[PDB]
């Protein structure tokens, strides 16, 4: 610390970049491909964020495809004391994505109670939609651990780019929805 | 019952005696003809403490120019290798100022392993003779064990890949390292 983030390479300068060594060059086919795709879609795109637990009554998903303005519009509820991991389902299109991290920011009424980060890590295109597990963590309980929060979650990378920007809702129960 | 899958990553400043060290570990031979500037990822059956271990090994190119690629081999790592020279100074010097900020950032609970390689070039006359035009000298088993607590590693291991002494001995406490993990969440 601190870390100080790569300098700017596109994969075309990569392997241009000690072209006759095959131990090098075997190292980047085995990290990067074997990719084409439309130049007018972002880089990076993040497609769902789903709720992975075993006691749930069945996945529960945030579909990022779509108009980000209907979570404002509704609830998500998880049973206290249940444990957890985050399924991160996102696609790479053309360029390395360098250190891709999730912010979570937890509020109750205007008021930040919460702030967590995952490091989803670097990855270069592919055709084949990716896919990170965030390691097991368990849901809060008690009286004030249960009730409603406001979250504002937030996709960067190393560019400080924001892939992703939006706010939902979540509520802590008793028991699950059904 | 059924073999344990673990990555294993090896980091460190270029030309320190990563591939070889791998290359050691997996064939039992230190290749003394030719040397790849990056090894081939192989998968090394290993036994620790009654464990039958998979262990992937994954050799990384510590050149700037591709500190953009090389964090692609990150993801999934379970226990990492950062290594130094005995030899140079300078290396040991990257410990704490490029390659633990790196691993803890792209691996945040990946455990470390400070290997110091090259350990046969600490009592090697030559090698002293050309360190002491720069007022320097070898690395001391002390200085390199002071690193690893100060990066806050899971031990500290020194090697030689040329005689394979002390390589067994790092991989095992790699392995044991990848074998293991209050209340984490959002509380
Ligand atoms: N004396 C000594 N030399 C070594 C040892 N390991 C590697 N070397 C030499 O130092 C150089 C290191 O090469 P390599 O392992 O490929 O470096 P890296 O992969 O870039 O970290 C090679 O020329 C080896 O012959 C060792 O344990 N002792
Ligand atoms: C306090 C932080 C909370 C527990 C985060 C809860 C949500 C997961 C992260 C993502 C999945 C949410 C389901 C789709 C409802
Ligand atoms: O979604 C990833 C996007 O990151 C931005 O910084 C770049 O300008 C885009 O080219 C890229 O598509
Ligand atoms: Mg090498």
């Amino acid at each position: 610390v601190n870390y100080k983030p790569p300098a700017q390479k596109s994969i075309q300068e990569i392997q241009e970049l000690d072209k006759d060594d095959e131990s090098l060059r075997k190292y980047k086919e085995a990290l990067l491909g074997r990719v084409s795709a439309d130049p007018n879609v972002p880089n990076v795109v993040v497609t769902r964020l789903t709720l992975v637990c075993s006691t749930a009554p069945g996945p529960l998903e945030l579909d990022l495809t779509g108009d980000l303005e209907s979570f404002k519009k509704q609830s998500f509820v998880l049973k206290e004391g249940v444990e957890y991991r985050i399924k991160i389902s996102f696609r790479v299109n053309r360029e390395i994505v360098s250190g891709m991290k999730y912010i979570q920011h937890t509020y109750r009424k205007g008021v930040k109670i919460d702030k967590t980060d995952y490091m989803v890590g670097s990855y270069g295109p592919r055709a084949e939609e990716y896919e990170f597990l965030t390691p097991m963590e368990e849901a809060p309980k008690g009286m004030l651990a249960r009730g409603s929060y406001n979250i504002k979650s937030r996709f960067t990378d190393d560019d400080r780019t924001d892939h992703l920007s939006w706010e939902w809702n979540l509520t802590i129960k008793k028991e699950w929805k059904d | 019952m059924a073999a344990i899958r673990k990555k294993l990553v090896i980091v460190g400043d270029g030309a320190c005696g990563k591939t070889c060290l791998l290359i050691v570990f997996s064939k039992d031979q230190f290749p003394e003809v030719y040397v790849p500037t990056v090894f081939e990822n192989y998968v090394a059956d290993i036994e620790v403490d009654g464990k039958q271990v998979e262990l992937a090994l994954w050799d990384t190119a510590g050149q700037e120019d591709y500190d953009r690629l090389r964090p692609l081999s990150y993801p999934d790592t379970d226990v990492i290798l950062m290594c130094f020279s005995i030899d140079s100074p300078d290396s040991l010097e990257n410990i704490p100022e490029k390659w633990t900020p790196e691993v803890k950032h792209f691996c945040p609970n990946v455990p470390i392993i400070l290997v110091g390689n090259k350990k046969d070039l600490r009592n090697d006359e030559h090698t002293r003779r050309e360190l002491a035009k720069m007022k320097q000298e070898p690395v001391k088993p002390e200085e390199g064990r002071d690193m690893a607590n100060r990066i806050g590693a899971f031990g500290y291991m020194e090697c030689s890949a040329k005689t394979k002494d002390g390589v067994r001995e790092v991989f095992e406490m790699a392995t044991r390292a990848a074998l293991q993990a209050k209340k984490s969440g959002c509380l």
